[PDB]
């Protein structure tokens, strides 16, 4: 009866779940297993550029910890 | 790597609108005591594929257009502004994270009427031109009311960033402090996409009747993508979900369910009411919606000041 | 007056509701005691750097350290 | 946006019916009246049958008189369902069209079970009716009409109190009582204007 | 919960068509998978079923044969393939098969 | 060639102007103005003016040129040498400026123009936790009281004037 | 060979796509249009076959002539048929569209709509029942199914 | 004997006028229509599975024409031309002559199925129940001339559908 | 660079789809049609109401542009002046709407 419309809604729900999951997995994969950094203002971009310039890899997501000091 | 993200954004849009045509036919049919398509595939799952292959091999009309540039360009702009408009959507992370995503979506909403205008002009029939002029007037009027409602809701939010709407809705939904704005926003998005009971070209002519089967199909894809995205925008704006930074799939499943329910509500509204007249929907906007919009705009300007509830800029 | 108000509530409820909301919005900030809280919430946000002053020798009100008791306090914003 | 003149052009369905009647007998001319108003089929048979029986100076038997009136009122339900649901279909309310047409299909079974044809029955004939009711037919009519008051209420819920339906119909086509009589209006057109007139009450038949 | 009863009814509908293969065969041939009491079958292979629990119209049905008069009717089912003796029963002109 | 991106965009900008300075038809002139507006929005986007670029997209293109084309559709009823001639002429002079300033890096017509990229004159600092242009616009209500008053009175007077002069009586 | 098999499968695919998505354009002339709308009713439900209800004549595939075609009406029908995109089919439903029917000897009735447009399926009745019109639509689907356009193109 | 539809004076007190204002400010009747459609969604649709299921019919149904026979092989029609005299559409053409054994039999019996209005006057004017309207209705053709039945086609239809036509006549003839 | 890439991808997919829809059945072989709407011979008459609602939309859109930066402006230090100017802007918008209402401006497209 009324549940025969559910395969179409299931297909639509799969097709709408795909882009968000894909974007989250791509962001985690391309940024060292973490969230993509949000740079909405110039200060956050300055911090991101400082991490990229301090990593030694030219990758901002390789975070240098306390082992890199004397 | 980023083009993979773009393709995984844009191809499920086309799949979703094809199965939205199927879901519309099935849900509309079951609401009037019959069935939808269940013969072509198992429960009609092969219906959109058959419709697409039928529409792409039909003979083109080849109308006697005054201009061929506008005739070609109207589906171009329609599909481009249907697909570009999905990118700042925070589901829960956007494809392009922008500071002014709401303003971006409003700009493309204002820009989308040129497809209607050029389709009306390119057709040699002046009745199609009259219908296009009426559709353009309806779209720009509800653009005005959309802009004011969005301004008031974002003034509650405090910034134009679309991803901040998830943060500002962590405790409670925004349909609780802004339900009149929610109702008027829903009706305005209903009337924006020429959705029932606000479509006029079906009733007594259409602007895109002169287009071939292919370009008509492309206009259909653009309109249905706009419908789905507008429902997703309403879900993000008023009915935000719980977001866990370690499991984004929870937010994805939650807002997918909510936007599916809102699209089903669109089809449900389509099969319940008679069509509005043109002057009646002008009366609904300019004499009913607009004074309440201005009053609620004043109220939402003054309310965070008198309650010490000003949201942060960042 | 009461007959006119009931008449417009009978014919045009939308305009009555809009005018009531607008009047509430225009008279309520002058009566709510929380507007000053908004003012000093907007004042207390540190957008810029608090550049220090050169100690001439007699400034008892200004502090010498961030954790000193002098300077403005923010317990009201912490509690509210 | 206003309308200053209307010129309806007709003749697209002029079959020349009443010339063909002159070349056929009274029994052969009976199915012509079924196809005049093809949603009020058994009512047009009764109008033609009453005219021939008046000229023949005969009257139908009492049982045939009750069958004609009973099937006349079923025919009235057939026309009013079509005249209202398709009126809303042209306006835009397409959903009650499908609900009431299921009830229209059940009354089509009553026509075909008593005459043999779903729509053009040729059942009511001058002198009575062609064939008697089959056994168990009136039980099914009672079962149908018992639940039919609910079906009108579902259509009435969608349209009567709906503000969109009223806005399309509150002040459209207002005709005065004096101008309705002079223009030859009849039926609901006189009745909706406040004129108290009905042929079943003023000049009654069987 | 009565949803368990609905799922059980679906499972016996699957198992009543002689397994998953028969269930998919009747699903792709008739677009309908409900089981019923086998009234009978004719010389051409059409199987006539009844189910009095359904409403009027769906209470009697026919699954057409796969080959009739040398014509492969696996997908090309026809409404005129019913013989008259079963055409009287199928169209509800009588109760007796 | 990437570092000249704004300059490259600017070429399309002036090219779009020759799209409607030749005046082929109001529909094609409107299309050229739409392309020029999008290109100018991109140009101001590359300078940090995001709100002003979306003002260009929201108010110029979607607000005013829509009305221009909408009134165009009520005139110039649907169915030249000079249009193509001045288009070719303007394109030739424009590419002459491009070639000269890409050759000798310093030209003059009325003012002295430099041939380097647009990236040189940029600022090396950071704005902090805010966008300077955003708060500059946001200071319309805190600072620009008089400007708000005269603009609102102008818009109200414009509404009165528009509905007055088209009455015809 | 390979090419014959390829064009046979392609012809089967396009035949299924064309026959499973029929979009009809009815002609609401007379009684037979009322019976058509009774076929579109929830009991018989043409829409479950992929056959939509009241498609536009500018995008429709099959034209259903349901009613009596008079002399005052036939040029409009021919204009509508000429403004329909190929591939197109015509279904004549009822006795009036087939051979005039009751009004065959009338002075103002076209004796059959086959004098104006080429007809693929003739549905007999007055009115033919909704099952009969649905059977005619299914027979038209069978007729479309056994088309051999690509085989003829490859063989020629 | 008459009633006044739409002659209701609404109440002007504060409660009823506030109910009306809440109705036009919160869309009560639109929610009522939505609830009606949503309740009608969860009902079982009345759609039958054609051609695997057929609509109900009565033994009085008038479909395809057929010519019957006696239960000895002799055809029932004796060329009396009542059906062609009573046919309103003049679809019946009859030509007759005596055959070799001297019986009164037809030599041509054509029914134009594109002229016939399916009214059943021929089967009710037949004194021997020769011509009948059978129960078949799925007989649509692809060519116009296939709908021009001669005597041989009608005899084949009678021999094809006798096993159902006889039962329908047996079930119906007491009402005639 | 990501936004430009996304815009170019959407644009190129749109023109690929338009080219496919406009040219794929063009290679099929069919028969042509003659060069021949209720108002073919009649000229289009001007209507003042559509132009009036267009200019009304334009003016309200300009005042919307003026009213837009309120979310940024709510974080100021002159809260009284900001509140007064915002309320004055919306009040002038409502005054323009009411004056258009009173002078029969919204007639037959209400
Ligand atoms: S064939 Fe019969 S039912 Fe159909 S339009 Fe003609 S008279 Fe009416
Ligand atoms: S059913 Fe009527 S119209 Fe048809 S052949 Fe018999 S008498 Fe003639
Ligand atoms: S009425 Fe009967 S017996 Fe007489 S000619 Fe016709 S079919 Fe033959």
């Amino acid at each position: 009866m009324w549940f025969e419309v559910l395969p179409g809604i299931a297909v639509m729900g799969v097709c709408l779940f795909i882009p968000g999951m894909a974007t989250a997995r791509i962001h985690r994969f391309s940024n060292g297993g973490r969230e993509k950094r949000v740079a909405h203002y110039s200060y956050q971009w300055y911090l991101m550029e400082r991490d990229r310039r301090v990593s030694g890899v030219n990758r901002y997501y390789v975070s240098k910890g306390l082992e890199n000091i004397d | 790597m980023f083009m993979i993200n773009v393709l995984t954004l844009i191809i499920p849009i086309l799949l979703a609108v094809a199965f939205l045509t199927l879901v519309e036919r099935k849900v509309l049919g079951y609401m009037q005591f019959r069935k939808g398509p269940n013969v072509v595939g198992p429960y009609g799952l092969l219906q959109p594929i058959a419709d697409a292959i039928k529409l792409f091999i039909k003979e083109p009309l080849r109308p006697a257009t005054s201009s061929i540039s506008m005739f070609i360009l109207a589906p171009i702009l329609a599909l481009t502004l249907a697909l570009t408009m999905w990118i700042p959507l925070p589901m829960p992370y956007p494809l392009i994270n922008m500071n002014l995503g709401v303003l971006f979506m409003l700009a493309m909403s204002s820009l989308a009427v040129y497809s209607i205008l050029w389709s009306g002009w390119a057709s040699n029939s002046k009745y199609a031109l009259i219908g296009a002029l009426r559709a353009v007037a309806q779209t720009i009027s509800y653009e005005v009311t959309l802009a004011i409602i969005l301004l008031s809701v974002l003034l509650m939010n405090g910034s134009f960033t679309l991803s901040t709407l998830i943060i500002t809705q962590e405790q409670v939904w925004l349909i609780f402090p802004a339900w009149p704005l929610a109702m008027m926003w829903f009706i305005s998005t209903l009337a924006e996409t020429n959705r029932a009971p606000f479509d006029l070209t079906e009733g007594e002519s259409g602007f895109n009747v002169e287009y071939a089967a292919g370009p008509f199909a492309l206009f259909f894809m653009a309109e249905y993508a706009n419908i789905i995205m507008m429902n997703i925008f309403t879900t993000t704006l008023f009915l935000g979900a719980f977001h866990n930074p370690y499991m984004p799939e929870l937010y994805t499943i939650n807002f997918t369910i909510k936007s599916l329910l809102l699209s089903i509500t669109f089809l449900w509204i389509r099969a319940s009411y008679p069509r509005f007249r043109y002057d009646q929907l002008m009366h609904l906007l300019w004499k009913n919606f607009l004074p309440l919009t201005l009053a609620l705009c004043m109220w939402h300007v003054s309310l965070p000041i008198l309650l010490s509830s000003i949201p942060p800029q960042t | 007056v009461a007959a006119f108000l009931k008449n417009v509530w009978a014919k045009e409820p939308v305009l009555v509701a809009s005018f009531a909301i607008a009047g509430l919005a225009v008279i309520l900030p002058t009566l709510s005691p929380y507007t000053k809280y908004s003012l000093m919430i907007n004042r207390a946000t540190p957008y810029n750097y608090p550049v220090p002053l050169r100690d001439d020798g007699n400034m008892p009100d200004v502090p010498s350290h961030p954790q000193d008791p002098q300077g403005p306090s923010l317990e009201w914003l912490k509690r509210l | 946006e206003m309308v200053r003149k209307c010129d309806p052009h007709i003749g697209l369905l002029h079959r020349g019916t009443e010339k063909l009647i002159e070349y056929k007998t009274y029994l052969q001319a009976l199915p012509y009246f079924d196809r005049l108003d093809y949603v009020s089929m058994m009512c047009n048979e009764q109008a033609y049958s009453l005219a021939v029986e008046k000229l023949l100076n005969i009257q139908p038997p009492p049982r045939a008189q009750w069958i004609r009136v009973l099937f006349g009122e079923i025919t009235r339900l057939l026309n009013h369902i079509m005249a209202v649901t398709t009126h809303a279909l042209d306006i835009g309310a397409m959903t009650p069209f499908f609900w009431m047409f299921e009830e229209r299909e059940k009354m089509f079974e009553f026509y075909e079970r008593v005459s043999g044809a779903r729509m053009h029955a040729a059942y009511v004939r001058p002198g009575g009716v062609h064939q008697d009711l089959p056994l168990g037919l009136m039980d099914d009519i009672y079962e149908f009409s018992k639940n039919f008051s609910l079906r009108i209420d579902e259509l009435e819920e969608m349209l009567t109190n709906n503000r969109i339906w009223r806005n399309r119909t509150v002040d459209i086509g207002v005709v005065t009582a004096e101008d309705a009589l002079n223009y030859g209006f009849s039926g609901v057109m006189l009745r909706g204007s406040g004129i108290q007139w009905d042929l079943r009450k003023t000049q009654p038949y069987d | 919960m009565e949803l368990l009863q609905v799922l059980k009814r679906g499972l016996q509908q699957v198992s009543g068509h002689g397994g998953l293969r028969g269930y998919l065969r009747v699903l792709f041939r008739a677009n309908d998978v409900r089981v019923g009491t086998l009234v009978g079958e004719d010389k051409y292979g059409n199987k006539y079923y009844e189910d009095n629990k359904q409403f009027f119209g769906r209470h009697r049905w026919v699954i057409y044969t796969t080959e009739m008069n040398g014509k492969n009717t696996f997908w090309d089912v026809d409404g005129s393939m019913v013989p008259p003796e079963w055409h009287r029963w199928l169209h509800c002109m009588t109760d007796d098969p | 060639m990437m570092t000249y991106i704004v300059f490259i965009l600017s070429i399309i900008f002036v090219m779009g102007f020759v799209g409607f300075s030749s005046k082929p038809s109001p529909i094609y002139g409107g299309l050229g103005l739409i392309v020029s507006g999008g290109v100018g929005c991109g140009i101001v986007l590359n300078f940090g003016g995001s709100f002003l670029g979306l003002m260009v997209f929201l108010i110029y293109l979607g607000g005013m040129m829509v009305v221009f084309g909408y009134t165009t559709a009520m005139a110039t009823e649907q169915y030249n040498k000079v249009v193509l001639g001045t288009f070719i002429t303007g394109l030739l002079m424009e590419f002459l400026m491009v070639y000269y300033v890409l050759k000798d890096k310093e030209v003059e017509i009325v003012f002295k123009f430099n041939g380097m990229g647009d990236w040189v004159i940029y600022d090396t600092g950071d704005s902090g936790f805010f966008s300077e242009e955003a708060m500059g616009i946001a200071a319309l209500y805190s600072y620009g009281t008089w400007l708000v008053i005269v603009t609102g009175w102008s818009l109200l007077i414009g509404v009165v004037v528009i509905m007055e002069i088209t009455r015809g009586n | 060979s390979r090419g014959e098999y390829v064009v046979a499968k392609l012809d089967d695919l396009i035949n299924w796509a064309r026959r499973s998505s029929l979009w009809p354009m009815t002609f609401g002339l007379a009684c037979c249009a009322v019976e058509m709308m009774h076929m579109a009713a929830p009991r018989y439900d043409m829409d479950r076959f992929g056959v939509v209800f009241r498609a536009s004549p500018r995008q429709s595939d099959v034209m259903i002539v349901a009613g009596t075609l008079t002399n005052k009406m036939a040029p409009a029908l021919r204009k509508v048929y000429d403004q329909m995109p190929e591939p197109r089919y015509v279904v004549s439903m009822g006795s009036c569209a087939n051979g005039g029917g009751y009004y065959h000897y009338s002075y103002s009735v076209v004796r059959g709509c086959d004098r104006i447009v080429p007809v693929d399926i003739y549905v007999p009745g007055c009115p033919p029942t909704a099952e009969a019109l649905l059977y005619g639509i299914l027979q038209l689907q069978k007729k479309i199914k056994r088309e051999k356009r690509l085989r003829i193109w490859y063989r020629r | 004997t008459y009633k006044y539809v739409n002659l209701r004076e609404p109440s002007m007190d504060m409660k009823s006028v506030t109910d009306r204002a809440a109705q036009t400010l919160l869309w009560t009747e639109l929610i009522r229509g939505l609830g009606m459609t949503l309740s009608y969604l969860f009902r079982e649709p009345a759609t039958i599975n054609y051609p695997f299921e057929k609509g109900p019919l009565s033994p009085r149904f008038r479909g395809e024409h057929a010519l019957r026979r006696y239960p000895s092989g002799e055809e029932r029609c004796i060329a009396c031309k009542l059906c062609e005299a009573v046919c309103p559409a003049q679809a019946i053409t009859i030509e007759a002559e005596p055959r070799a054994d001297g019986s009164r039999r037809t030599t041509r019996y054509d029914i134009d199925m594109t002229k016939c209005i399916y009214c059943g006057f021929c089967q009710e004017a037949c004194p021997v129940d020769a011509i009948v309207e059978g129960p078949n209705f799925e007989f649509s053709t692809e060519t116009h001339e296939e709908l021009l039945y001669n005597k041989e086609k009608l005899l084949n239809n009678g021999d094809k559908w006798e096993a159902e036509i006889a039962a329908n006549i047996q079930a119906d003839y007491l009402y005639r | 660079m990501n936004l430009m890439i996304t815009l170019l991808t959407n644009f190129t997919l749109a023109t690929l789809l338009v080219t496919i829809a406009f040219w794929l059945p063009q290679l099929n072989v069919y028969s042509e049609k003659t060069s021949p709407d209720p108002m073919g011979s009649a000229r289009l008459p001007f209507s003042m109401k559509f132009f009036l609602v267009a200019i009304t939309f334009l003016l309200f859109d300009l005042e919307i542009a003026l009213l837009l930066p309120l979310p940024w402006a709510s974080q100021t230090t002159n809260l009284n002046t900001m509140l007064t100017m915002a309320l004055l802007l919306i009040f002038l918008l409502a005054v323009s709407l009411a004056y258009e209402w009173t002078q029969k401006g919204l007639e037959w497209t209400e």
